[PDB]
């Protein structure tokens, strides 16, 4: 995402998406099992 | 009846009980009665109307109303009760005592018709006296 | 310049409004002047 | 199972049967209590937050509205059945037809002995909070407001029947959710009204009866929309959005607390999406005089009708509002539009939505005048539950959408011959 300090509010209205069939289906996960997803956010000055 | 303005005024009052005249066609009860609670907002807090119902200290009961179909009843030229008629009667004659006797059942007459069928109601004497209905009732009397 | 009979009749007639507790009750009529604030109207936000 | 009916048509004697089952299980508590029944679904709510922050467990803006509420409404009607009641579940009231006036079970403020003698408390008409912890030890209130009695004339009908229609209309599951909880967030405002402990709020709305006299309609509708989708043709019985959410098994039911052996059968999300082995069937599945016939050539006929729609996107709030939408002409003549409600409490979930809320404002832009292709703009108002108004800047702008016919098609692009010169490629 390409933010900087003098943003005006924004904020979306649905729900942007990404593919994970290619990745479920070679680790062999059924889209029901028991699985999480895990995100980590870094800022281009370089903060978690 | 006059007695209890005293205690009003004492406790701030600002009108004397109105009287009802039911001699007029009777669509209902009147709203301030028929009405249940409203909303004033200056103690944010909604106030039920203390005109449906009375407390006894007592018996720890509430008296119930209960209309009744003959009471909505309207004479031949329909701006009138069949009341009308005997009104009319009791106020023609003469004498003090007969006026009494002809003007008692009068009166007594809607304590049954709102009364209904309740031990706890206007129906009995023994606990009429605990709905303003009754007071708002013997002060038309007071005015006949 | 006052006499017995009116005096009577304005301390008695101050005295029924002031323990009255109603819509037109002494306190209701005097809050208008100050706390609580009811103006311009107690829809906007900003009441003084 | 238990046949369930609308309280306008029920006679006396269930009436007085119901009512004093009502009155011998709110008066004891044990753990059999109307009051923790309550607090199941609100303040004081028990699912601490999984970050120990003391939320509450009422499910709200998410996929498992209805269903959660559904398992709610069952298990309170069998806690009534287990009490020695066997004839009639927790009865639905219909709004759809023109309403004038509450219904005669909520309407009497202390009830009468059906023989004559010693009065009784009508539960229905109201309930009393007693917790000691928060030292609220008062009766709740129905604090009415007078604008549920819109009266209008034929041909149109009442803007809750019109905006149910439209949710109960729309084709997809995880749409119909935002289409509907807008629906049911009408009522809760428009009878809790300026009183704080009332259905107005979220940590106390379910101590009075109307919640379920409501929730009862609301599983009623949603019904209604499973086999109209299932006529219609389309898989319902899954649901391809909120999986993980689904998966999510809902609380505290789950727990062995519970003395309702019902939901401990029935605790997981999925199995609720079938009604009938929960054990209780609507009389009638016709809205006010439609059947499922006529109600689907009518939506489908209106799937072609030009609209003017108002896009919306919103979140939690903490405490419930009311939004007055507004149109106007470009810059001034400015006419009302409409109405919107949010409901928000001190202890619940930050939920956001996962697709932008769909309203009416065609009617409005035609009484501007503009073409419904036209122009103009839309700005907001934001009220709290006090009537005060606040600073409108907290919810995004709205957005204005253009719904054209069903078979039109956008003009054709330009071919052109040669460009001429004046092109650069
Ligand atoms: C209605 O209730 C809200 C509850 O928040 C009140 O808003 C608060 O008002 C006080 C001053 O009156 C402020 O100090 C708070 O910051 C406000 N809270 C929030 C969350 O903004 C509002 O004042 C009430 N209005 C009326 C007319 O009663």
């Amino acid at each position: 995402v390409l933010g900087g300090e003098k943003e005006m509010p924004w904020n979306f209205d649905r729900l942007v998406k990404v593919e994970i069939t290619d990745a479920l289906n070679k680790k062999g996960l059924k889209y029901d099992d028991e699985y999480d997803v895990v995100l980590s956010i870094k800022d281009v000055s370089g903060k978690d | 009846t006059l007695q209890v303005e005293q205690a009003l005024l004492k406790h701030g009052s600002t009108v004397a009980l109105p009287y009802w005249d039911w001699t007029l066609p009777i669509s209902q009860l009147p709203s301030l009665f028929t009405e249940q609670t409203f909303y004033d907002a200056w103690k944010d807090e909604v106030l039920e109307n203390p005109f449906a119902r009375g407390y006894i200290k007592e018996s720890k009961g509430y008296t119930v109303r209960d209309p009744q179909p003959e009471l909505f009843k309207l004479s031949a030229d329909g701006k009138h009760s069949v009341l009308f008629d005997e009104v009319l009667l009791v106020l023609e004659q003469t004498d003090y005592c007969d006026f009494e006797v002809q003007f008692e059942v009068t009166h007594n007459a809607i304590h049954y018709l709102v009364g209904g069928h309740q031990s706890y109601s206007l129906s009995s004497l023994h606990y009429s006296s605990y709905d303003p209905i009754f007071f708002t009732h013997h002060t038309f009397v007071d005015k006949i | 310049s006052l006499t017995i009979g009116e005096r009577r009749s304005l301390v008695l007639a101050l005295q029924s409004l002031e323990e009255d507790s109603s819509a037109t009750g002494f306190q209701a009529l005097a809050s208008f002047h100050a706390v609580p604030p009811l103006c311009p109207y107690p829809e906007a936000n900003q009441r003084y | 199972s238990l046949v369930r009916k609308n309280v306008d048509l029920l006679t006396d004697q269930e009436v007085l049967s119901l009512e004093s089952y009502l009155r011998e299980l709110e008066d004891d508590k044990t753990v059999n209590g109307y009051q923790n029944l309550a607090a199941f679904h609100g303040e004081p709510s028990m699912c601490t937050k999984d970050d120990g922050k003391r939320v509450a467990c009422c499910v709200h803006g998410m996929a498992t509205f209805p269903q959660w509420h559904r398992l709610y409404v069952v298990q309170l009607e069998q806690k009534l059945g287990k009490k020695g009641l066997a004839d009639i579940g927790v009865p639905y009231w219909d709004w759809t037809k023109p309403i004038t006036a509450l219904p005669r079970l909520v309407q009497e403020p202390i009830f009468k002995d059906p023989k004559g003698g010693l009065g009784q408390k009508n539960s229905w008409f109201s309930g009393e909070i007693n917790v000691d912890s928060m030292d609220v030890h008062t009766s709740t209130a129905r604090a009415v407001d007078d604008r549920l009695f819109q009266s209008v004339a034929p041909g149109e009908n009442t803007q809750l029947f019109e905006m149910v229609l439209d949710a109960l209309e729309e084709d997809d599951y995880c749409h119909f959710e935002v289409q509907f909880e807008v629906a049911h967030n009408h009522i809760h405002y428009l009878v809790g009204g300026r009183h704080d402990h009332s259905l107005s709020t979220l940590e106390w709305s379910a101590y009075d009866p109307l919640f379920f006299l409501h929730h009862s309609n609301v599983d009623r509708i949603f019904v209604i929309w499973q086999e109209l989708q299932k006529k219609r043709g389309k898989t319902y019985d899954h649901a391809d959005c909120s999986v993980e959410l689904f998966r999510k098994k809902l609380e505290p039911f789950d727990r062995d607390t519970n003395p309702i052996e019902l939901t401990r059968t029935y605790s997981t999300a999925k199995s609720l999406f079938s009604y009938r082995q929960l054990g209780y069937v609507y009389d009638d599945l016709s809205l006010n005089g439609l059947n499922i016939e006529q109600l689907y050539n009518l939506l489908e006929q209106r799937r072609a009708r030009e609209r003017a729609l108002a896009s919306f996107t919103l979140h939690g709030l903490g405490f419930s509002a009311n939004v007055r939408i507004k149109v106007c002409d470009h810059d001034s003549h400015c006419e009302f539009a409409g109405d919107i409600f949010i409901l928000g409490g001190a202890n619940e979930m930050p939920w956001e939505f996962n697709l932008p809320y769909h309203f009416d404002i065609s009617k409005a832009v035609e009484h501007l005048g503009k073409k419904l292709n036209g122009d103009y703009v839309v700005t907001a108002e934001l009220y709290s539950v006090n009537g005060t108004s606040l600073n409108p800047n907290l919810l995004p702008r709205p957005v204005g959408v253009y719904r054209p016919a069903k078979g039109f098609t956008d003009p054709k692009p330009s071919e052109s011959d040669v460009q001429s010169a004046n092109v650069v490629i």
